[PDB]
């Protein structure tokens, strides 16, 4: 998964 | 509501020290009552808010992702992986519309300066983004459209009013390029938007003390991460 | 109750779906609606019974001390720390005493085999030491007599029924010993104690298939860890 | 802490 914030 | 009883200070009190017991449910219930006071929130206070409930919902999304995929590989080739995988996303939904209910009455209507302003936007993405992951019925395109107006009209606010090191923008930035590429299907334009918001701080940050380089370049090494992971 | 229209066999499918999505809290109330059913439990039921609840117990217990060390910082040289604490404390309490309840009515009276009861008093003693852990009022003494009884009599069964390398009565030995350290204030009965059952379990491994090797040897490892702290 | 199971 893809890092968000 | 239930905590109505309760003193601003003393909700915001309780926040903090549920922050420090990891008693994430309690720190958004203090929260949601700190907020439903009426008053603006200050900076820290939006970040006791945010935090909180990306907590709650983090937890909630981990185990809709556990039980979507032990329901897929149930129907290849009984009802309770499916009612107990409705049952979480039921909870996760009625999360969602708490905060979106939060920012709609009436967080976002009195945030007239741009870090208030973008950060609640950035938010109304974030959950509406959220529902867009469990998302199938009728309304599925107006909830993917919702979560990019809120981006669309936070972005234009941080790009008018934020230098591109500003925290929240870079932030705001890293979340619509996520949801580019795994909402809408945009994976070119997520790029676009994490390279050209890497490659805008880059040249900003000479401008910064030490303190807010650290911040920027947190954030700025989640965007590498993202294009690394992409390309 | 509120589990009360589900079928006893969901209600354990979706307990194993809820550990796998880290949802203890539910899988505790699955649990408990299993166990109302009226039904013994199986071993594997008995034991996901016993996770949920040390699950969700554990955690209350981990704030509770974060926030009963921030009351005693605070006292040293507002209402708001004890009031938190207050609060997890009397969440706690009521987890604790669910749990006592269940073993009440009516998992030990029900519980003839050697495997069953001693897992169920060893649930009680636990459960009754967590009690004593946040106890201060006139019943204290009360409840660390309580926790106590239900291990020795748990150790009593355990020692005419079961072989040393047991890992319930090895798990048994290590918490009984924890209680002697930490809440009866026995710090030489705690080594004794696990010493002894190191030593007895040793002894007998020789017994046992690689499979129930690796099982004692892990908890015996613990018991050596705490003899290790103490030491 | 000492450890329990």
């Amino acid at each position: 998964f893809p890092a968000t914030v | 509501g239930a905590m109505g009883s309760m003193e601003r200070a003393s909700l915001i009190q309780k926040a903090k020290l549920a922050e420090q017991a990891e008693r994430y449910e309690d720190m958004a219930a203090f929260m949601k009552g700190a907020v439903e006071k009426g008053e603006e929130l200050s900076c820290e206070e939006r970040n006791l808010l945010s935090v909180a409930y990306k907590n709650v919902v983090g937890g909630q999304r981990a185990a809709w992702r556990v039980l979507s995929s032990i329901e897929q590989k149930s129907n290849e080739e009984g009802p309770e992986v499916r009612e107990y995988r409705e049952k979480v996303e039921t909870e996760l939904q009625g999360v969602c519309d708490t905060v979106l209910g939060l920012l709609d009455s009436h967080l976002i209507k009195e945030a007239g300066d741009a870090e208030s302003r973008v950060f609640y936007l950035k938010m109304k993405g974030d959950y509406y983004r959220y529902l867009a992951e469990v998302a199938t019925g009728d309304d599925k395109k107006r909830i993917i459209d919702s979560a990019r107006s809120a981006y669309q009209e936070a972005m234009d606010i941080s790009k008018k009013e934020m230098p591109p090191t500003n925290p929240i923008r870079l932030g705001l930035a890293l979340n619509f390029s996520v949801f580019h590429y795994e909402i809408a299907n945009s994976p070119e334009e997520a790029i676009s938007l994490a390279k050209t918001t890497f490659d805008e701080a880059m040249a900003d940050l000479h401008t910064l003390s030490e303190d807010s380089y650290k911040d920027s370049t947190l954030i700025m090494q989640l965007l590498r991460d993202n294009l690394t992971l992409w390309t």
